[PDB]
């Protein structure tokens, strides 16, 4: 009797806080923009990338020296405007919000023309994860007030709170990828592409760094919205005026300095770069057997598949 | 190709009714109401059983070939199968 | 039922109906034309 009891009071009172609930990351992007070659840099790894993209699952483990806790990170990605919100719901829960975490990727190569792949996936994150919060139905949300009062006052952390440029329930970082290519673009170009870059980063309070194979940044920051898997903060100062590499603080970038909105994307837009069938019918075909027997099936299959009842 | 040719035998104004049963009383195509459905599909597959033994009772080396049955308000026809047989109800006046 | 090694009968048990049908049909001193 109360031997139970009491053991049953333990496991009761604890619960709040082998790791916890671990974090996990998903990688905005586009389909062959390299973005696969980070991913699998960031597990520490030397494989070719894999050409297909359809929420890709991977996982690495790290530790920290005096035990092995086998902390797990997790990583998701899918590239392209293809379904949006039908894969983005899927590896994205409200019971594990506050331990996720987004990148995204954006090639240099065309930012107008991924501008709008990025923005779609982009804003598919964004309408969900703040929903999540409270369509799971949390009464006991008190856990959802501290977590988004953590995320905006992470970055205005000492500068006052003036305004949240854009009310954004989520941890970001952003990057480029493969920089090789900016190096030859026109002085006017990369003008506006910086002005782009500075805001998006501040405008979301993402921070930026570099992509390279000596770049250690790249792991380094990656690594710690990754659960530190590869070291702390280590926060750095901006680097706006070289140009060169990439890196930026969220929190110093403030806009009267790196830009100095609507009107500045337009004008980027604008001088950047502005060019930005299934046949069911099967008419040029013919089959009498394999043709009926299709219809046959096709009804047949879809009505089971109903039938099923599936709450999924 | 069967299903227009249901379609069109169920459009003649005498049909009143086809039932596709196919696991021993288990139907997956009807172009009646559920409860008739269940039950003209449960009652056929029971009546053409007992038919069939009847012919093998009377010859040890014949099974059924076609069985009808005819009512006041309707009639049925039913066919011998090897895995399922098919069920027409019609209205003879 | 998937199967046309099945649909066979369907189509059988429809040629059986259609003729039935066809043969129902056969029902019933100066100018009446």
């Amino acid at each position: 009797e109360t031997l139970w009891e009491i053991a049953k009071a333990e496991v009761e009172k604890r619960g709040i806080n082998a790791e916890i609930a671990e974090k996990f990351v998903f990688f905005i992007g586009s389909k062959n923009g390299g973005k696969t070659t980070i991913i699998l840099r960031c597990l520490d790894r030397d494989e070719p990338p894999k050409p297909t993209l359809a929420l890709e699952y991977t996982y690495g483990r790290r530790a920290k020296g005096h035990n092995t806790p086998k902390d797990i990170a997790h990583f998701w990605e899918l590239g392209g405007g293809t379904s949006l919100l039908d894969l983005i719901s899927i590896p994205i829960t409200g019971d594990t919000l506050r331990t996720f975490s987004l990148v995204l990727v954006l090639d240099l190569s065309k930012p107008n023309d991924l501008w709008p792949t990025m923005e779609n996936l982009l804003q598919a994150t964004k309408s969900h994860v703040d929903k999540v919060i409270m369509k799971l139905g949390k009464t006991n949300a008190k856990a959802v007030s501290e977590m988004r009062q953590k995320i905006w006052n992470n970055m205005p952390k000492d500068h006052p709170d003036h305004e949240l440029i854009d009310p954004f329930p989520v941890p970001l970082v952003i990057i480029g990828s493969k920089y090789d290519v900016f190096q030859d673009f026109e002085s006017e170009k990369r003008k506006v592409i910086c002005k782009t870059l500075r805001f998006v980063a501040h405008y979301y309070g993402a921070s930026l760094m570099f992509t390279s194979k000596s770049e250690a940044l790249l792991l380094k920051i990656r690594g710690v919205i990754n659960q530190l898997a590869f070291g702390i903060d280590k926060s750095k100062s901006i680097c706006v005026d070289q140009n060169k590499p990439l890196f930026i603080t969220a929190g110093l970038d403030s806009f009267g300095q790196i830009g100095s909105p609507m009107e500045l994307w337009k004008k980027v837009y604008e001088k950047l770069f502005p060019p930005k069938i299934k046949d069911p019918a099967r008419d040029p075909q013919y089959a009498e057997n394999e043709v009926d027997e299709m219809r046959i099936q096709k009804d047949l299959e879809l009505e089971q598949y109903k039938r099923s009842s599936s709450k999924s | 190709e069967v299903e227009e040719t249901l379609k069109r035998l169920q459009s003649q104004k005498g049909v009143q009714g086809i039932i596709v049963v196919n696991t021993e009383g288990i139907p997956i195509k009807s172009t009646m109401d559920n409860p008739t459905t269940t039950q003209y599909a449960s009652l056929m597959h029971s009546f053409i059983l007992k038919a069939r033994s009847t012919v093998r009772d009377i010859d040890p080396q014949n099974d059924l070939t076609f069985l009808r049955i005819r009512s006041k308000k309707n009639e049925i026809m039913v066919a011998p199968d090897k895995d399922y047989f098919l069920i027409v109800i019609q209205n003879p006046t | 039922i998937d199967t046309p090694r099945l649909c066979s009968f369907l189509r059988a048990a429809c040629q059986v109906m259609a003729v039935l049908l066809e043969e129902d049909r056969l029902a019933a001193s100066d100018s009446s034309s």
